[PDB]
């Protein structure tokens, strides 16, 4: 017949070939797709969807596990007091784990684009409040005070009508892609640290409850793109199915 | 205007002053059967005015240490009115929702409110908690009818995933700061263009507080949640006599 | 910086009117953001927070010694004053005069401290 | 083209770009999926939209 | 009086160690907790406040932690210095109530 | 004449789509923006409430320079996530023991026995695909021998085989395939098969009427549209194989489209086609700190 030549790679199943197979089902016909709601064209549009981020990732009691959905504002001695603090990398182990965006990035090695975190306060209407919420790119250490946070990129959220505020976390990196930080060297990867503090005082008048939660929901903006799909480091099922 | 809402439908009307803006789940309304779709060839019924209405369930208390509480839907209306006897007597069912959750308080009560649409709302046991039962829910608390069931471990959803993603689905919050309802419009969402009323439950309305209620003593201690609903669109099909199992 | 140093007599016999004076220095005693509270310490054991008294005279007791306690305030001097009615052996301590700021659980600064021990 | 469209994706408003050396659709590569995206359906599904810069309460 | 009970009454650990201790209120204050070290003959020293916010001066080992019922302070690396007696106070209705105060010791 | 009847006179089942796609071949660029000391038009406030998520921008929150941003998104696709061959079952064919002793074994068609890819899957409620199935067939010991085995898929209601000797080995209509173990693995494509319009991993319902009583609870979540059939394999043969033997089942999807995205799964998997988890462990979805003002 034709002459032809095997080169290596021959009888190989790589798993991730895209090539044509044996139909076992000649003439076969599905059924046909009728139109179905919520239909996904590209993991991106769930990485573009607001979840709730775990900074407060502190308990661990089987019933206290609710709590990590939020975490306490109160009034304070107007020093400028440190709220709370997390990592900006959303492929990392800590708060961005609750997250379908911190999920999705468990599936893939590379991300690029800006973060968005938005904090809705759940306190009283009655109360006021001014937070300072800063990123601090990498190599800055954790901000010791208000003061040396404030000379990051930050927002000043003031409670009011509006109960929620966006921090955007733009793509200040030294790479087009980062892979997810970790400890160790891949610590290069840093994207920086998220506080929040107080700007003025927690606020309320008489009967109306001196400490209120605020919850942080995070997403990816719309210049957000993964790459180099891989398996998640992120569940890691310790048996078997029965 | 943003905030203020009326929804009239059928011989019903909800007024809202304290609202935020209206979710339609997926990005569509509810509509009828297409004949391209359809594949059962008897004609549908469409009452569209006794059964398209709103229905109030019933109440639930918000108390400072609530886990949340779930319904299925279309189950929480298999037995009320004429939407009920028809999904009872037809064995082919389809319509969409609009569920409009309630809570009001003062301006010095606290708390936050997630309402979530979860389609296909399957419910996982505690498996005897050592993880060694192969125990499955019982009736009662896979299809709790018009009163819901309070959920035993919201962290999960009582089904080992977790709320904090749960946002991924159409939903709102009611923060008693800011608003004092939620208005969900959620199509017909499944494999098939009808279904069994009474064997499958399109989703699952799910109320969980993630913030906790609070309040100082001295304000109202009885903070109730309403959940009201209108089914819209509704078509059916099959005529037979009247079963509700 | 603020300061805290109170005076008052060591021995207080039975029955007697046990009465401090705690003067605050490097500072103003009528600050509309802290209440000034006394705070009891039986020999060897723990705290017990007794009263706090706000610049204008406005006082918060506490409900175990709400009736046998009073705390006054002189704006004029910068001082406050404690005064216990119908002591007993279980009253003897080491007393301390704090600046308070109210729904924190603050106290700071504190004072020296005074101990004071119910003997004939 | 006198293969059958077996494939689970025939019509779906899409343009795929498949190799196939049989007569059922279904058996071709996947081929490279169209990049159209859709976010607003999950990220913004409200009845009334609300621009940017206004704002969303009012 | 919602009085608050810690855990434990007493400790013994190393220098470097991470030392914890609980105090957890019958009912809920949710911030209204502060912790307070003392020394030996020597007024309470502020440490925490809010049960969250660190003092002004006070190293950054101390750590507050919780609300509600139970709350947490860790001190990540015992110091010779840091022996002492730890209480907690709650300040809920306007009535301040101390714990009962735990003794570090190395 | 009645207006009512006219007024609708038509059953609109459009289904008035709010959004529509746009193409989106690569991340959106980034424009110049300058300051902005305004009043009224605030977009970096919003209102979580609604249930949208925020649509504020890079360009209304700092000052960004124009990047023309050129990162492409087509591996984010759903036939880049999914074309992805992993392992959905195995089979043992041993000489001695109690499982498939007699040389032959008949596996349910089922993704959910693996964590991986049945995690992979259950992010989404409905699922219309293509499958290719690869076969991986050796010893325990990965030894590469000279036998030849029988895989036969039998769709349901066809009889299943319960012996080697069986007539269903027949085959006259069910799909079959003879491979030697020394040969490559073997790779055929399977059709979309079910019923319905999409395969969906959570079934909230019962599969029959009648009264639902706790001896039937088992019947819950059992989706019939789901259920493709069983693979039988044997070793072909009237006499038993002198080889242990071990097959390994790999599916890749193609030509997939999926509906309804779920939260994913957090807890550890029990069982098969249930959500079920163990009470007394339930664990957080990541790593817990110290302190929430302390990395
Ligand atoms: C000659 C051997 C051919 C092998 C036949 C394999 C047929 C596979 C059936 C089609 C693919 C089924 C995909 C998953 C469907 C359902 O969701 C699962 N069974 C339930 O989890």
């Amino acid at each position: 017949g034709f002459p032809t030549e095997l080169k290596p790679g021959t009888n190989q199943f790589l798993t991730t070939d895209d090539g044509v197979s044996a139909p076992i089902l000649p003439n076969f016909h599905p059924t046909p797709c009728i139109h179905i709601p919520g239909e996904v064209r590209n993991l991106l549009e769930l990485c573009q969807v607001e979840t709730i981020l775990e900074v407060n990732n502190v308990p661990t009691n089987a019933t206290s596990l609710m709590e990590r959905l939020r975490f306490p504002v109160s009034a304070q001695a107007g020093k400028g007091e440190l709220c709370a603090v997390f990592r900006a990398d959303p492929g990392r182990d800590g708060p961005w784990q609750s997250t379908m965006l911190g999920q999705l990035c468990g599936y893939y090695t590379q991300w690029s684009g800006s973060l968005e975190v938005t904090f809705m306060f759940t306190g009283s209407f009655m109360a006021t409040g001014k937070m300072l919420i800063a990123y601090t790119p990498p190599g800055g250490p954790l901000p010791k005070d208000r003061a040396t946070a404030m000379l990051g990129t930050h927002v000043i959220w003031d409670f009011g009508l509006q109960s929620s505020v966006t921090l955007v976390i733009p793509w200040i990196s030294n790479t087009h892609y980062r892979a997810h930080a970790r400890d160790g060297v891949f610590d290069y990867y840093t994207t920086g640290l998220v506080s929040i503090w107080y700007q003025t005082n927690y606020v309320v008048p008489i009967g109306a409850p001196n400490t209120a939660y605020i919850i942080a929901l995070a997403a990816a903006q719309k210049n957000f793109t993964m790459k180099l799909c891989k398996d998640t480091s992120h569940i890691l099922q310790t048996a078997s199915i029965q | 205007s943003d905030r203020v809402a009326q929804l009239t439908i059928g011989n019903s009307t909800i007024t809202t002053q304290e609202a935020a803006n209206i979710i339609v789940g997926y990005g569509e309304w509810p509509s009828y059967c297409s004949d391209d779709d359809a594949t059962a060839v008897d004609k549908p019924t469409r009452p569209d005015v006794s059964v398209n209405r709103f229905y109030t369930l019933d109440t639930k208390l918000w108390e400072k240490s609530s886990k949340g509480w779930y319904w299925k839907f279309p189950d929480v209306l298999t037995e009320t009115g004429v939407f009920g006897q028809n999904a009872q007597f037809h064995y082919l069912y389809r319509s969409g929702f609009c569920i409009h959750v309630q809570c009001n308080a003062s301006k010095f009560h606290q708390g936050a409110l997630l309402v979530a649409i979860l389609p296909e709302y399957v419910i996982g046991t505690v498996a005897g908690g050592t993880g060694t039962e192969d125990s499955h829910p019982p009736y009662i608390q896979t299809q709790p009818g018009a009163d819901g069931f309070e959920l035993q471990h919201p962290y999960v959803l009582d089904a080992g995933i977790p709320i904090s993603q749960l946002t991924v689905c159409p939903h709102q919050w009611i923060n008693l700061r800011t608003n004092n309802c939620a208005t969900i419009i959620v199509p017909y969402m499944n494999t098939l263009p009808f279904d069994s009323a009474l064997n499958h439950c399109n989703f699952g309305l799910l109320v969980v507080p993630i913030s906790p209620l609070d309040f100082d003593q001295g304000a109202t201690p009885v903070i109730p949640i309403t959940i009201t609903l209108a089914p819209m669109c509704s078509e059916f099909a099959g005529l037979r006599q009247a079963v509700t199992q | 910086q603020l300061q805290l140093q109170e005076s008052g007599p060591g021995l207080v016999k039975p029955s007697e009117t046990l009465s401090l004076t705690c003067t605050v220095s490097g500072g103003s005693i009528s600050s509309s953001s802290y209440y000034w509270g006394w705070i009891r310490q039986p020999p060897g054991k723990g705290l017990e927070w007794i009263g706090s008294i706000y610049y204008s005279g406005s006082t918060y007791y506490n409900p175990s010694l709400k009736s046998r306690v009073t705390i006054s305030v002189d704006t004029s001097k910068n001082q406050f004053s404690l005064k216990l009615s119908s002591v007993t052996a279980a009253d003897t301590a080491v007393y301390y005069c704090a600046r308070e700021i109210t729904m924190i659980a603050w106290f700071d600064p504190w004072g020296q401290g005074t101990l004071v021990t119910v003997s004939s | 083209s006198h293969e059958n469209s077996n494939s689970a994706t025939e019509g779906s408003t899409i343009n795929y770009t498949t190799i196939n050396y049989y007569k059922d659709s279904y058996a071709a590569t996947a081929g490279k999926q169209s990049l159209k995206q859709d976010p607003d359906k999950f990220a913004n599904p409200v009845k009334d939209i609300f621009t940017e810069m206004a704002a969303p309460l009012k | 009086d919602i009085q608050m009970t810690q855990s434990p009454s007493s400790l013994s650990a190393s220098v470097g160690d991470r030392v914890t201790i609980t105090c957890r209120a019958s009912q809920g204050i949710r911030n209204d907790l502060g912790w307070y070290q003392q020394k030996p003959g020597k007024a309470p020293k502020l440490l925490i406040y809010a049960a969250s916010s660190l003092q002004s001066g006070v190293p950054s080992r101390f750590s507050g932690s919780g609300s509600g019922t139970d709350f947490t302070l860790t001190i990540s690396s015992l110091q010779p210095e840091d022996f002492a007696t730890y209480y907690c106070l709650q300040d809920y209705n306007y009535l301040l109530t101390f714990g009962g105060g735990t003794k570090v010791e190395i | 004449r009645v207006a009512d009847m006219i007024e609708s006179s038509i059953g609109n089942s459009v289904s008035r789509a709010l959004t529509q796609a746009l193409p989106a071949p690569t991340g959106q660029n980034t424009q110049v923006s300058s300051h902005r000391l305004d009043t009224g038009e605030v977009p970096a406030l919003q209102a979580a409430e609604i249930g949208a998520s925020s649509n504020t921008s890079d360009e209304s929150m700092i000052e960004t320079r124009c990047v023309l941003n050129s990162h492409s998104t087509a591996e984010t696709t759903l036939d880049s996530f999914f074309s992805r061959a992993g392992l959905v079952g195995e089979i043992d064919l041993p000489l001695e023991g109690t499982t498939n002793p007699n040389g032959y074994a008949n596996w349910d068609i089922d993704i959910t026995g693996y964590a991986q890819m049945r995690r992979k899957v259950e992010l989404f409620t409905y699922m219309r695909f293509d499958a290719e199935f690869t076969f991986v067939a050796c010893t325990p010991t990965g030894q590469v021998v000279p036998q030849l085995l029988q895989y036969m898929f039998v769709p349901p209601g066809a009889p299943k085989p319960e012996s080697r000797e069986s007539l269903a080995w027949q085959t006259a209509t069910n799909p079959s395939v003879f491979v030697k173990l020394t040969d490559p693995p073997a790779q055929v494509s399977v059709p979309f098969m079910s019923p319905a319009s999409a395969y969906q991993w959570f079934y909230d319902g019962y599969p029959t009427f009648g009264e639902h009583k706790q001896e039937k609870d088992l019947e819950y979540g059992a989706c019939p549209n789901n259920m493709m059939g069983t693979f039988s394999v044997r070793t072909v043969g009237s006499s038993k194989s002198k080889y242990a033997l071990v097959v390994r089942i790999y599916m890749r999807m193609k030509h997939v489209r999926a509906w309804i995205p779920r939260p994913m799964r957090n807890q550890n998997y029990l069982f098969k086609a249930n959500p079920n988890y163990a009470g007394d462990s339930i664990k957080p979805t990541g790593t817990s700190r110290n302190a929430i003002t302390t990395l």
